[PDB]
């Protein structure tokens, strides 16, 4: 146990709100049990209250050596002075839920005997089980199990409190007295958790309720019902939209491209680039465009995640050592992705040059029909474009994609425009770009 | 004389004081007119809530006869057109219709029928506006939308119950097994065992749940079926509106996880390094935590210009104001500052410009803390706080001095500082003609050529 | 006479060729599967069945005669509409739904593309489409449940009446043999199948049992199906109220997140209320994106020529110039109490009055010395060459036509004359006010 | 030789080994659990299992050659793709689903089971394969539906046969009866039971002792949650069928209550109204840019010189000038409808854009009166004299013609500084343009 504890990077921590979230499951589980059945008995009585003692240990500790260290962000800057973090913690809201759990009403095992009806305000300490299910759903690379599995558990929760709260109505009117009410015949537990499911489910087939208490049961508890499952049902698709939502997402654009081809009559091969395309994009990238999600992010991310990606690639070039920090990341920023089909043509031998290419992970050929350098990832072609303005002069070679060669392209308008401010980089480049010619 | 407002506070509390005896209107109106007994039996109670609805719906006449409309901006205050405009309407043909003095056949009657009492259900147009209203005007949108939802399939599940004692009492009771039983039977003969029965037949019904005894003649076949078509698409109603605000009660969060995995699926398909995922990772936790998430220009573009120029008066003066550049600098520029600044949160030990730079941005510090280092990584010549202002010389492209105009010192952040984002462009354009920026900023220029 | 597929006849006669295949779906497998409503009712359904029929041949008479558009322009050459019909598949379609015991007329049902094609009519057509989905959904799952009553007699027809407990009872029992016991008996078997409730009795032979299952799989399905409709229709229903609660909301946790004060939370507020009270929710600068630009200025140049009749000073201009100013013209609203310009403010915007009510006043002083209505106009004379010289508030809760520097430089750099009339107003006013 | 995992051969291999995959499980779990399937048609499965062992031996015969993508391309050597198959956890399920344990009991070939990978990647590349999406997702989710409840049926009989047959209410009838001793009442009962209690319907008979308690209500949840996650799915599907849909009646939606309440005449509502009906009926409604933004642009340029290059050649002007200037303006072109009776073109536009005819006829008409010039049909061109602006011209820079549409034409609109930088580059066409716009322009 250290000064000040993280919450971001501990396991440690991770593992505590687990033993809070155990210690607040168990009350949550287990406070409406033994207030119901007769499990409580005399015999499992010390039991009950040894782990009743390790939840109240566990609620104590989290109240006085854990949640008194946590490093919390004031101001801008993290807040690492211990008496701070006390204070925080003391002046927060998390500090009067914590304090209405931790009262001994348990002074009352005295006055009115043992009854876990009193231990009904460690019940107020959720803040501890929603934090952990932040915590575990923000460290998980699959949340959607995570979510699907806290689902389930609301649900065996809400049913296993209708199981407590029928056999309550049941020994209310009676065990045994109407055909409504639990029989007790078998174990008692399973029993009104089947009535439970089979109402709450809205099921049926359950025995009629006979008086007013057991109509007034049984029509509150099916009104319950039908709302507990149009939200596991909207729950349940609230996960599945949000687990495959890239998927569905690019699915759909793959299907809007493959209705569109087809409603205006495009040959097969032509619809099989496409679609070997849109395959390939799906294999490699796992989403459609990733300017689309890198355009959303501010500029000093944005350029730091392609200073990170791409700079190895730029480095690697021997052509772009002479070149300035400033002009190679407004390059790096200026840098589009594409992607080329094996057979592809990327600079036909007599048009115009426009495009810088810095290929990246692919393989590239150039060319009449014989191979003259296999360009590898992280070369360059491209460099006649590099000091013609207007038409100027032409591609020299014919240029091939061997593979599924993803280039970088940088158009010659904006590499014009970001060189006309940087001479020395442009001095650089003319040099490099005479001693080629 | 007075006019009330259909935008005020008093308005909306008439629409509670009307929302309530519409909504027993209908509730009751339709129960006293099917079991026979609640009528019977308090009958002293439902004259007093007779008198208390018919003198509310009276009120609502008069005061929607005085309830000014807004033409050419301005509201109107004069009566005879203000009873003019009312009187060229539907709504006061529903009032009029809900004021039919049907009172005298009641009283014909016997008082025991309310059935002629079934014109006060018109005035529904209060109840749907009451809710528009709140819908509009509470703080909790999904928990109205609850209650309302909820509201409107019990109204759904009494009539049901009500219409179904009324066609038990029809076709006879205790006849079949479908209908409600033998009302001479002691346990089936009280009221709220009638009532709380028939409430969990129809629930049992309209909610396609079926447990109930199945019919035998054939009007209680055709009525069953057209009960469970109902049901199916009560149900189908409640399934889908629930939904609908599970999905509207967690959009934002929904979105904002969909942002996490995007870009984190992003960072692991490009495999960059564990302390950038991190830091991106925890910037983006850092943005949730302290509510800062959606952008400013994007939050505040449903609003009109002056009410977006009034907004950022309000939140950003009290920052700009505590500068030590902008003292002798006129108001309107302020204003015109506090519209263009877009703010923005840099993380710990993010550099916000190397020395050696050319200058595009402007940074106005609003609850940060920076230091100027060298290039050795951390060496906090000036560490600067809230309300101080960087990055300011090379954007004016001042002369006279050695350093020209590029970026002479290397700034990192210590702490999550939240700058305000001002170009060079746009500082420059709204402050074009007007040289109060030129000469203040010319003279914050040379006291930093001063100290170069 | 060649019928436009586009016009209202073509319309009519979808209502009149929908009625007899409604006829047709419903009581064909009414007639065929009940066999009693067939052999008592038997003049009724011969003359509907020629009525249909009659109907029939007129839709194959109708879509002969009706025409589709080659590059643009529709073709009524009768020989061309005749060979572009044959050879379609609706032709084979309607051949084959009038090929010469209900059973042998069970080809009728092959003209559903017409039933369709009146549906999607209606659904472009109407006022209220969403009182039409829920009607026509309410008749998919009708005719459903009607088709699964008459599947289920049949099967019980063919089993036996009355061996079984599954099955229909005894039809010589004065009970279960009238007509409408059965089919609404038959409907309540079917509705209590599909929607998935089973209080029906339990099947005992193996056909039966078969036949539960494959029925309550198929009502799993169109409960699926029905929910998700529901759910569809709801949310496209309060979408645009939806979009602006989460715009009202995001307004105010970024009001509540940056401790925006209470005046102005509240003004803000009541600037909302004022929106869905008076239903301006929908915003002019997003509603005019996704229209194509020829449709975009014809209903601009239609209202700005309505509002431009009222005023009579700006007159002295260009016509399709002046056009082209009031096309690019755009609306804001302004709240009460609002200055539009100060006294020390240089302005770039030039304001269009309609339906507003504002007054000039002086420094911080509440006093009418000409206040502008509908038809004025204001905002000219700091815009052309440089400070707004007339404190203006708005009165009531006005409507401006605001206007971008850069229309006024584009009739400036181009069109001298016009723009120097305005000018010649524009120094008589200033002339006035201050020689 | 080598399989590649995009081609034909790939797939009609899928489909042979997701045919014994599906047999695998389907009828392993039945034959395990009635019994009587398993003792009566032994030598038809003696038959399927041997096809089904020599399909999976095959199987690995072909992933141990089934290529992959390094550098953008694929990999011949057949040693390194032993190796990469070999390191994998697909090799182990691989070799675990072929150990021959075993004619007495298919519960020693449970481990048959294990090729769950091939029986989805079938269905992955077949949704990514077919023309009907929606429709083959709707039926992997009625096959899934159908094996969850086929699986529950072998189930509530295996644990009827355990706790024993007609001891209690609940479980299977008594097995010597002949009304329910045959295999085909036993697993349509079976398959009737675990349909109602799977879909949560529950009007079978209710259970006697604890453990069949504990299953219906394991059982009754199972199924509540598989069948909120099927109606969910199906209401996601239904979203994602009526999505075009649903997005072009919500802008005929919007826009009729804008017509509604934006005073306008009946003559401009009906004609929104008959463009909007007549988008519909000719399918043109998507924007091209929104449906291939995402698209490169040697992709788009293919799609666009497949769609519109064999309609644009039928000109004089612009024919065998440059294949790459006509490949980027064909990427630059921007098509728009225009209804009948509507101006392209007035006497005193500002004239920012050229229009290219294609499936429309156009007249130029006079400023006064109605007359039909001169009708361009399809394949002509306008609206270029006015965005040149040259010398020697009457240089006003307005539009010296009008154009009116006859019918509902559909032309390629083209920018001035659009046209202009696709023209910088090569000039010689821009020069030649020049002189035709000068000579139209001097003998107008
Ligand atoms: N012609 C040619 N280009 C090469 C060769 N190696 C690399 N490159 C680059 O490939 C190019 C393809 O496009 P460019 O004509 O623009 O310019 C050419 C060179 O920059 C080579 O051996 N020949
Ligand atoms: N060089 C320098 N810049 C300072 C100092 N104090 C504040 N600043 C700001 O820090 C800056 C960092 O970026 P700039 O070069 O753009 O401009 C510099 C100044 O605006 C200081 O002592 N030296
Ligand atoms: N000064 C002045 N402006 C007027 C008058 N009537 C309308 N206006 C407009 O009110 C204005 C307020 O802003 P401006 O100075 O920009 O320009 C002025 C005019 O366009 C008037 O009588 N005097
Ligand atoms: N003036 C003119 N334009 C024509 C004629 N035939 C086709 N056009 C096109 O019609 C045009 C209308 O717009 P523009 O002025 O832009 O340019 C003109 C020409 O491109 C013709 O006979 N005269
Ligand atoms: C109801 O009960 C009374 C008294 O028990 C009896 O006279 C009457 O016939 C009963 N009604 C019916 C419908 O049986
Ligand atoms: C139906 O009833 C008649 C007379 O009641 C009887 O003759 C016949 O056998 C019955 N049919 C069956 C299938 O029981
Ligand atoms: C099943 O039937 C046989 C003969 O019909 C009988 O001997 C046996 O006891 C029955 N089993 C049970 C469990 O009833």
């Amino acid at each position: 146990l250290p000064n000040s504890i993280d919450s971001y990077t501990d396991r440690l921590y991770l593992l505590w709100l687990l033993l809070v979230t155990l210690a607040y499951n168990w009350n949550c589980c287990f406070i409406p049990l033994r207030l119901v059945f007769p499990y409580q008995t005399a015999d499992n009585i010390h039991y009950w209250l040894i782990a009743d003692i390790i939840c109240d240990i566990i609620y104590l500790y989290d109240m006085l050596f854990i949640q008194p260290r946590l490093q919390f962000v004031r101001g801008g800057d993290i807040i690492v002075d211990s008496n701070e973090l006390r204070k925080h913690y003391r002046t927060s809201t998390k500090f009067q839920l914590d304090v209405a759990s931790i009262i001994p009403f348990d002074i009352c095992y005295l006055f009115f005997g043992f009854n876990p009806m009193f231990r009904a305000n460690r019940m107020l300490k959720y803040t501890s089980f929603f934090e952990f299910n932040h915590h575990l759903e923000s460290i998980m690379d699959k949340a959607y199990i995570y979510r699907v599995i806290r689902t389930t558990g609301y649900l065996l929760f809400i049913l296993h409190i209708n199981a407590c709260v029928y056999y309550w109505a049941s020994n209310y009117e009676g065990i045994g007295t109407t055909r409504w009410v639990y029989d007790g015949e078998g174990n008692e537990y399973l029993r009104c958790y089947y009535w439970a499911v089979r109402t709450l489910i809205t099921i049926g087939g359950l025995p009629e309720p006979q008086t007013l208490f057991e109509i007034v049961f049984q029509l509150l508890n099916f009104f319950s019902g039908v709302f507990v499952f149009s939200s596991l049902i909207g729950q349940m698709r609230d996960v599945i939209g949000a687990a495959t939502a890239n998927q569905n997402y690019f699915r759909a654009c793959m299907d809007d491209t493959i209705a569109y081809m087809n409603n205006y009559s495009i040959p097969k091969l032509v619809q099989k680039r496409v679609r070997t395309w849109y395959e390939y994009t799906w294999d490699s990238q796992r989403m459609l465009d990733e300017s689309d999600l890198l355009k959303t992010l501010p500029t000093t991310v944005q350029l730091a995640l392609a200073i990170d990606v791409n700079f190895s690639i730029i480095s690697k070039v021997d052509l772009f050592k002479g070149c300035d920090t400033q002009m190679i990341y407004d390059m790096l920023l200026r840098l589009k992705s594409v992607l080329y089909l094996p057979g592809d043509f990327v600079c036909k031998k007599g048009e115009i040059g426009k495009e810088m290419y810095i290929i990246k992970h692919g393989e590239v050929q150039v060319l009449g029909t014989k191979v003259l350098v296999t360009l590898k990832a992280g070369s360059v072609f491209g460099e006649i474009s590099l000091l013609a303005a207007g038409g100027g002069n032409r591609r020299t070679a014919n240029v091939v994609a061997h593979g599924f060669a993803n280039l970088l392209t940088l158009d010659k308008k904006t590499l014009q425009e970001i060189l006309v401010h940087y001479p020395d980089s442009e001095r650089i480049l003319m040099k490099k770009a005479r001693v080629l010619l | 004389a007075i006019v009330v407002d259909p935008s005020s506070n008093l308005y909306y509390r008439w629409l509670t004081a009307i929302a309530l005896p519409v909504f027993y209107n209908w509730y009751l109106l339709i129960c006293r007119a099917c079991f026979d007994e609640l009528q019977s039996e308090y009958l002293m109670l439902w004259l007093v809530l007779d008198y208390s609805a018919d003198v509310l719906y009276v009120l609502d006449v008069l005061v929607r006869a005085r309830t000014g409309f807004l033409e050419q901006g301005l509201m109107v205050s004069d009566t005879n057109r203000l009873w003019q405009h009312y009187k060229t309407t539907t709504q006061f043909k529903l009032d009029v219709l809900s004021l039919v003095p049907t009172d005298l056949a009641y009283l014909k009657v016997g008082t025991n029928y309310p059935e002629v009492r079934f014109n006060r259900l018109l005035k529904f147009s209060r109840l749907f506006e009451f809710f528009d209203r709140t819908e509009t005007r509470t703080n909790y949108p999904n928990m109205f939308r609850i209650g309302n939802l909820v509201l409107y399939i019990l109204i759904i599940i009494h009539w049901n119950a009500c219409i179904y004692f009324a066609i038990s009492k029809f076709i006879g009771f205790g006849t079949d097994s479908w209908v409600y039983p033998n009302i001479s039977i002691p346990e089936h003969g009280r009221l709220s065992r009638k009532y709380i029965y028939s409430l969990y037949w129809s629930t049992l019904t309209l909610t396609t749940i079926g447990e109930t005894p199945p019919p035998v003649k054939d009007e209680e076949y055709l009525f069953v079926v057209v009960d469970f078509l109902v049901g199916v698409l009560i149900f189908a109603t409640i399934v889908g509106n629930v939904g609908s605000m599970i999905s509207n009660m967690n959009a934002s969060r929904a979105e904002f996880q969909a942002k996490i995995d995007s870009i984190k699926q992003y960072m692991q398909f490009r495999k960059v390094t564990k302390d950038l995922e991190t830091r991106v990772i925890r910037w983006f936790d850092y943005l949730w935590a302290n509510k800062k998430t959606v952008d400013e220009k994007e939050v505040l573009k449903s609003l009109p210009d002056k009410l977006k120029a009034e907004i950022a008066i309000n939140v950003h003066l009290d920052t700009l104001k505590k500068v030590r550049i902008f003292q002798d600098c006129e108001a309107g520029l302020l204003v015109e500052l506090v519209l263009k600044l877009r703010p923005t949160v840099f993380s710990p030990g993010d550099y916000i410009c190397k020395k050696g730079d050319i200058g595009k941005e402007m940074y106005i510090i609003n609850e940060g803390k920076l230091a100027v280092v060298a290039d050795d990584g951390v060496t906090q010549f000036v560490v600067l706080s809230d309300g101080s202002y960087f990055g300011e010389i090379s954007i004016l492209n001042i002369k006279g001095s050695k350093s020209g105009n590029r970026r002479t010192a290397n700034i990192r952040s210590i702490g999550y500082s939240d700058l305000f984002c001002l170009s060079k462009d746009d500082l420059m354009e709204a402050l074009t003609e007007y040289p109060e920026a030129k000469k203040a900023l010319e003279e914050k220029g040379r006291q930093i050529l001063m100290k170069d």
